[PDB]
C-alpha cells in the first residue's frame, strides 16, 4: 500500500522501506551487526520477537502444529502442509493420457 | 513489638498503600497497616490513629458505595454497614504520575494499565498478564504502554512460550563511546555524506531529548575537531529545502527525512564556511515577491525568510 | 572549578531591561518577573549532582495590591495612575530583620512577611510627596528609607513586633532637592554608617545617618549634570557610579572625585567585591566586562572570575543559534546579585539575535548562573538557613575557614544569665552556635549538644521557677542526654492530643534522645526541641535534621510552663539545628 521512501544509505545496499523503525532493523541487523532476541536454551540469538517465538519451540516436545493424519508434531504451518500432503496421493503420471496417481515419487 | 513512628508519618504510609491498592482500602485493611506502627489492642489508639488519616484533606470515608462525614469515635463504633476508605481521584493521580488529571498527558486507558502495575508492587506483572487483567490486546497494550515507559522499570523474559517484559514502578548512553561508531557510520555512508537527522534514527538517539543533544553535541565536536565536515545540499528545484548532512573527512586515532531527497542528481553540495521596506504596508511586500516570483509562485518559508 | 548547572527558569516574562534580582538573607531569590514576582524558594538535598535546581524551586508568588494613591488624581507625573492595575516594579529583602519591601507601579511601598502584607506606608503631604520611586535598608536597625517626587528622603521606622505584627510609622524628612525644584530621587544606597542617594538630574549627595544625630550633613559630591546614573554603589567608603562612556569613584572621606572612560556606552553594572584586600569592582555589561581596582587610582584589568564561563556558554550557544554567524548577537543580562554573604553571584540572563523579534510569553525563559567569587570563604553574620549552604555548594563544597583552636566541637565558653526570651537571642546571635549550624549540613547525623548546654545551665540557675510539671519534665530530658546530674523532683506527667491522654512517670523519661514509653505501655519519640513525646498531628519539620517541633500556636490542650510555652514561642518557626524555616502541614 503506502510507498517505500526511506532509503538504506550503506555502500552498495539497494533497500528502501515503508517506515523509519524497519529501515533501522534492517540497519542494525546486517549493517552493524547486532540481534535484540536470544535463546534461553542455546547460543543462537534472533532479529524479531516471532523469530524468537519460533526458535523457542524447537527446544520442546509440545510443538504448536499437530498433524491431522498421524498426529505428528511441527512448528509452522509450513512444515505441516508439506508433511501432510505425504498423506496423499500426490503424484501424477506426467505422460500423455495415462490416468494413474502415485503416493511415493519412487512409485511413478 | 510495634515499630515507632510519629503521628503524622503514617498519612504517607497510607498513601502509598491505598496508591498501590488501586484507590481503596476496607478499614480492616488500614487496622492492618496501622497495627505494625501504633498497638490497636484498644479502641482509643483506633480513635486517635483513625483520625490522623480522616483529618489529612486528600482523604475520603465511605459506606456501601456512599459518602461518609460522621465523628471520628462514630466510625469505630457504628460498625453496621460495608466501609471502606481511599483517596480523592486527582491526589491519586497525582502521587502516581506527578500531574493531575486536569492537566496529564497520560490517557485513561494508560492510566488503568500504570493501576495494575500499582497493584503488583514488587512483583510487578509481565505484559501478557497485564493484557489478559486489563482485557485489551498486546497491539493495544503496547501502543497504550508508550506513554509511561518513563515511570517503569523494565527487562525481557519468555512466558508460556511467548516473548514479554516484566513492569515495575521505579520505587519497589554514554556518548564518549561512540564517537568511532559515528565517524565509521559516515564513513561507511554512499560517498561519504549521511544527513543528521537520519543518523540520529539510525544510532537510536531519538528516543529521548536527553539523548537528542548528546548526538548533536558529538557531530559539532567532530565537526570543530576537522574529522567530519557539516555540510548542506540543496534541492535543485527549491532553494529553502537544504539538507543538513555530515561529511566524512578522516578516522579518529528542516526536521524532515530527506533520504528521499537524496536518491535524485542532486549534486547541489555546500561546504559550510532581510528586504522589509518600511515606507509600502506589509500587504504590498508579499504581494510583490508573489508576483516576481512567477507562474512557480513561492512558499510562505521563502516569503517570511 | 566547575560551576553548577543554570537553573532554567521558563514561561516568565520581564517588562523593563532594569536589574530585576535581589536574594534574601535566608538564601530566596526573588526575581521580579511580570506581571507576578518568581520566588527561587530554597531547599535541601546532599545530592546536588552538579545542578542548581537541586537548591532553588521557582513558584509564581501572587501577592495582592491596594493602592494609596487611588481615588486621588495625578498632578504633575502624568503617568501615576495612567494604569490603575498595580503590578510590581522594585523588591528587596531585609539585609538583617526578615521582611520584603515592594514598590507598586503606581508608586506605593507597601511590606510584606511572605505572601501576607504588613502595611502600606504613607506620610501626609501634597500627591508627589505622597509617591515614591526608590527605596532602601538600614543596614543596622529595624528601619527604611524613602526617596519621593518632592525630592525628600523620609524616614520609617519600627516597633511593636515582639507584641504582634510589627509597626512601621514616619519619623521625618530630609529635603534633598532644592527649594521649590522638581526633581526626584532615583537611587538611594546605605553602608555601614553612610546613606548616598542620587536625584532625576544626577546630582549626587552623601551623608552620615545614625540614630546618634538629628542634623545629616547633605554634602552634595557631584553637581546637577547631563549624563544618566545607570548605577550606584558605596564599596569601602568609596562610591562607585556609572554613566554611559564613564564610571566616576569619589571618597568619602574627603569629598575627592575621579574618572575613567568606559570605553562603550551599553549599560554597566557595579559588582564590588566587599571581601577583597584591595577595593575592587567588576563591571558588567551586555557585550563587554572587565575588573577596575579602586586605589588612589583607578585601572583597567581582566573578568577572569566571571566573563571566562560566560564567554564559554555564549560559544555553546553560538554554536546552535548562530553557527553561520549569520546574526549580531547580545548576552542580555535582566539582573545580577551578589549573595547575602558577597562570597557568591547570580546573573539571570538569555542570549539572543537582533532582529525583528515578536516574542510570546510561553516561548520566553531565562538561565540563572551561580559562581564563586574568590578561592576562599566563610560564615556572615548577616546571612542565615540555606544561605550557608547555597555558598558551600557553589565552592564545589569546598569548606569554610574554620578557626584554627576549632579545627561538636569548641562549644564556646557562655558566662551569661541574661531574661530567658531575650537569652535564647544572644545565643543564636553567637559565632559558636552559627558554625554548629552550618556544620549540620554537612555531617552524617546532626547534632545540637552545645545549645543543650546553655538551656541547662538556665534550668539549673533558675531552679527556684521550675515549678511546672512540663517544664520539669524538658529539663529532666536535657540533664540526662548532658550527662550531668538531674534536678530532684517526683510524681507523673500527664500530655494530651485531640483525643487521647497518657501518662508518664518523670523517670520514664531515660538518657535515650529518640524514645519514650508510656504507662499504659505505648512507645512515642521525642520532640526535636522541648524533648517532650510527639503526641500530636500537628508538627512542623525541620528540612535539614528530620527532626519534628511541637507547634504552639495550634495546640489547645498541654498545659505548658513558662520553660516549655518560651522555648517553643522562640523556635516555632526557625530550626534550632540549622537556622532553616521548619515545614508546615
Ligand atoms: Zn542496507
Ligand atoms: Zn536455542
Ligand atoms: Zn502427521
Ligand atoms: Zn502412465
Amino acid at each position: 500500500n503506502r510507498p517505500k521512501t526511506y532509503f538504506c544509505d550503506y555502500d552498495g545496499c539497494d533497500k528502501a522501506f515503508t517506515r523509519p523503525s524497519i529501515l533501522t532493523e534492517h540497519q542494525l541487523s546486517v549493517h552493524q551487526g547486532l540481534r535484540a532476541f536470544q535463546c534461553d536454551k542455546c547460543a543462537k540469538s534472533f532479529v524479531k520477537k516471532s523469530h524468537l517465538e519460533r526458535h523457542l519451540y524447537t527446544h520442546s516436545d509440545t510443538k504448536p502444529f499437530q498433524c491431522s493424519y498421524c498426529g505428528k508434531g511441527v512448528t509452522t504451518r509450513q512444515q505441516l502442509k508439506r508433511h501432510e500432503v505425504t498423506h496423499t496421493k500426490s503424484f501424477i503420471c506426467p505422460e500423455e493420457g495415462c490416468n494413474l496417481r502415485f503416493y511415493k515419487h519412487p512409485q511413478l | 513489638m510495634v515499630l515507632t513512628i510519629y503521628p503524622d508519618e503514617l498519612v504517607q504510609i497510607v498513601s502509598d498503600k491505598i496508591a498501590s491498592n488501586k484507590g481503596k482500602i476496607t478499614l480492616n485493611q488500614l487496622w492492618d497497616i496501622s497495627g505494625k506502627y501504633f498497638d490497636l489492642s484498644d479502641k482509643k489508639v483506633k480513635q486517635f490513629v483513625l483520625s490522623c488519616v480522616i483529618l489529612k484533606k486528600d482523604i475520603e470515608v465511605y459506606c456501601d458505595g456512599a459518602i461518609t462525614t460522621k465523628n471520628v469515635t462514630d466510625i469505630i463504633g457504628d460498625a453496621n454497614h460495608s466501609y471502606s476508605v481511599g483517596i480523592t481521584e486527582d491526589s491519586l493521580w497525582t502521587l502516581l504520575t506527578g500531574y493531575t488529571k486536569k492537566e496529564s498527558t497520560i490517557g485513561n486507558s494508560a492510566f488503568e494499565l500504570l493501576l495494575e502495575v500499582a497493584k503488583s508492587g514488587e512483583k510487578g506483572i509481565n505484559t501478557m498478564d497485564l493484557a489478559q487483567v486489563t482485557g485489551q490486546d498486546p497491539r493495544s497494550v503496547t501502543g497504550r504502554i508508550k506513554k509511561i515507559n518513563h515511570l517503569l522499570t523494565s527487562s525481557q523474559l519468555i512466558y508460556k512460550g511467548h516473548v514479554v517484559k516484566q513492569l515495575k514502578l521505579k520505587k519497589f548512553i554514554n556518548i564518549r563511546d561512540h564517537l568511532a561508531t559515528i565517524v565509521e557510520v559516515v564513513k561507511r555512508s554512499k560517498n561519504g555524506i549521511r544527513q543528521i537527522i537520519d543518523l540520529k534514527r539510525e544510532l537510536k538517539f531519538d528516543k529521548e531529548k536527553r539523548l537528542s543533544k548528546a548526538f548533536i553535541a558529538a557531530i559539532a565536536w567532530l565537526d570543530e575537531k576537522e574529522y567530519l565536515k557539516k555540510v548542506l545540499v540543496v534541492s535543485p528545484k527549491n532553494p529553502a529545502i537544504k539538507i543538513r548532512c555530515v561529511k566524512y573527512v578522516k578516522d579518529i586515532p528542516d526536521n524532515f527525512n530527506a533520504t528521499d531527497l537524496l536518491q535524485n542528481q542532486g549534486l547541489v553540495m555546500e561546504e559550510k564556511e532581510v528586504l522589509l521596506n518600511r515606507f509600502y504596508p506589509l500587504q504590498n511586500q508579499t504581494y510583490d515577491i508573489a508576483d516576481k516570483s512567477g507562474l512557480k509562485g513561492i512558499s510562505t518559508m521563502d516569503v517570511v525568510n | 572549578m566547575k560551576l553548577l548547572k543554570d537553573l532554567l527558569v521558563d514561561r516568565k516574562e520581564f517588562e523593563d531591561w532594569k536589574n530585576n534580582l535581589t536574594w534574601a538573607r535566608d538564601g530566596t531569590l526573588y526575581l521580579t518577573t511580570f506581571p507576578d514576582i518568581s520566588i527561587g524558594q530554597p531547599k535541601y538535598a546532599k545530592d546536588i549532582n552538579c545542578n542548581s535546581k537541586n537548591l532553588f524551586h521557582v513558584k509564581e508568588f501572587p501577592l495582592e495590591f491596594e493602592n494609596k494613591l487611588d481615588f486621588e488624581l495625578a498632578q504633575q507625573n502624568g503617568l501615576l495612575n495612567s494604569q490603575p492595575v498595580c503590578y510590581p516594579r522594585v523588591c528587596k529583602p531585609s539585609p538583617i530583620d526578615d521582611w520584603m519591601a515592594v514598590l507598586s507601579n503606581n508608586g506605593n511601598v507597601s511590606v510584606f512577611k511572605d505572601n501576607k502584607m504588613l502595611t502600606n506606608l504613607d506620610s501626609k503631604g501634597n500627591l508627589s510627596s505622597r509617591t515614591y520611586h526608590c527605596f532602601e535598608w538600614n543596614p543596622i536597625e529595624s528601619s527604611i528609607v524613602v526617596g519621593n517626587e518632592d525630592g525628600e528622603l523620609q524616614f520609617f521606622s519600627i516597633r511593636k513586633n515582639s507584641e504582634n505584627t510589627p509597626e512601621f510609622y514616619f519619623e521625618s524628612s530630609i529635603r534633598l532637592s532644592d527649594a521649590g525644584s522638581k526633581d526626584w530621587v532615583t537611587h538611594i544606597v546605605w553602608y555601614e554608617d553612610v546613606l548616598v542617594a542620587a536625584l532625576s538630574n544626577n546630582s549626587v549627595f552623601s551623608m552620615t545617618v545614625s540614630a546618634s544625630s538629628h542634623q545629616p550633613v547633605s554634602r552634595m559630591i557631584q553637581n546637577a549634570s547631563r549624563r544618566k546614573i545607570t548605577d550606584l554603589k558605596i564599596v569601602d567608603y568609596k562610591v562607585v557610579l556609572t554613566c554611559p562612556g564613564y564610571v566616576h569613584k569619589i571618597d568619602l572621606k574627603n569629598y575627592s572625585i575621579s574618572s575613567l572612560k568606559t570605553g562603550s556606552l551599553e549599560n554597566f553594572h557595579i559588582i564590588p567585591l566587599n571581601h577583597e584586600k584591595e577595593s575592587t569592582i567588576l563591571l558588567m555589561s551586555n557585550k563587554t566586562s572587565y575588573k577596575v581596582l579602586l586605589e588612589d587610582e583607578l585601572h583597567v584589568t581582566a573578568d577572569n572570575i566571571i566573563a571566562p564561563y560566560l564567554e564559554k556558554k555564549f560559544k555553546k550557544w553560538s554554536t546552535i543559534w548562530n553557527e553561520f554567524n549569520n546574526y549580531e548577537t547580545t548576552l542580555v543580562i535582566h539582573g545580577i546579585s551578589l549573595s547575602p554573604d558577597g562570597y557568591s553571584i547570580a546573573i539571570v540572563y538569555d542570549m539572543e539575535r537582533v532582529a525583528f523579534k515578536y516574542k510570546i510569553a510561553s516561548e520566553q525563559s531565562f538561565n540563572i548562573m551561580f559562581a564563586p567569587l574568590y578561592h576562599t570563604w566563610t560564615i556572615s553574620e548577616r546571612a542565615v538557613g540555606l544561605a550557608w549552604y547555597q555558598t558551600y555548594q557553589i565552592y564545589n563544597q569546598s569548606l569554610p575557614k574554620l578557626p584554627e583552636n576549632f579545627s561538636k566541637l569548641l562549644n564556646g565558653n557562655y558566662p551569661i544569665s541574661l531574661d530567658f526570651q531575650s537569652y535564647l537571642n544572644a545565643l543564636m546571635k553567637s559565632e559558636e552556635m552559627r558554625i554548629i549550624m552550618f556544620l549540620n549540613m554537612t555531617i552524617d547525623k546532626p547534632s545540637i549538644l552545645s545549645f543543650l548546654e546553655a538551656l541547662y545551665e538556665y534550668a539549673i540557675n533558675k531552679k527556684s521557677e521550675l515549678t511546672n510539671s512540663f517544664d520539669l519534665a524538658c529539663v529532666l530530658s536535657i540533664a540526662a542526654i548532658l550527662k550531668r546530674e538531674a534536678p530532684i523532683y517526683n510524681g507523673t506527667l500527664l500530655m494530651k492530643n485531640s483525643f487521647l491522654e497518657e501518662t508518664f512517670n518523670l523517670e520514664s523519661f531515660t538518657a535515650d534522645p529518640e524514645t519514650v514509653t508510656s504507662t499504659t505501655n505505648n512507645t512515642w519519640k521525642r520532640c526535636g526541641v522541648t524533648l517532650l513525646p510527639i503526641l500530636t498531628t500537628h508538627v512542623k519539620i525541620c528540612p535539614v535534621s528530620k527532626q519534628r517541633v511541637i507547634d504552639i500556636k495550634r495546640d489547645d490542650l498541654n498545659d505548658y510552663g513558662w520553660f516549655t510555652r518560651g522555648l517553643l514561642e522562640r523556635f516555632n518557626e526557625i530550626s534550632v539545628y540549622c537556622g532553616t524555616t521548619l515545614e508546615v502541614m
